[PDB]
């Protein structure tokens, strides 16, 4: 497993063509998302390839 | 029930709606392939087994 490539899984809404960000916060839950853990929802933005 | 004799329910002729499920629990393993968990409920689908 080659765990270096990664890509956004998670965003609030589409962008823009030719647009790019890198800014990984943590993504939205129903409510104020945990804090990088786990939760009912409280995800991490970037997931891997492998 | 058990688990060597799960249980088997079919969902359809509805109005789903997936935003009770995040007021059960703290949900220690909540978990949906290809499916993403925050878009479920603006999707339609045709028949749904638990």
């Amino acid at each position: 497993g080659n765990y270096n490539y990664r890509y956004r899984l998670f965003r609030k809404s589409n962008l823009k063509p030719f647009e790019r960000d890198i800014s990984t916060e943590i993504y939205q839950a129903g409510n104020k998302p945990c804090n990088g853990v786990a939760g009912v929802n409280c995800y991490f933005p970037l997931q891997s390839y492998g | 029930a058990s688990v060597y004799a799960w249980n088997r329910k079919r969902i359809s002729n509805c109005v789903a709606d997936y935003s009770v499920l995040y007021n059960f629990a703290p949900f220690f393993a909540f978990k949906c392939y290809g499916v993403s968990p925050t878009k479920l409920n603006d999707l339609c689908f045709t028949n749904v087994y638990a």
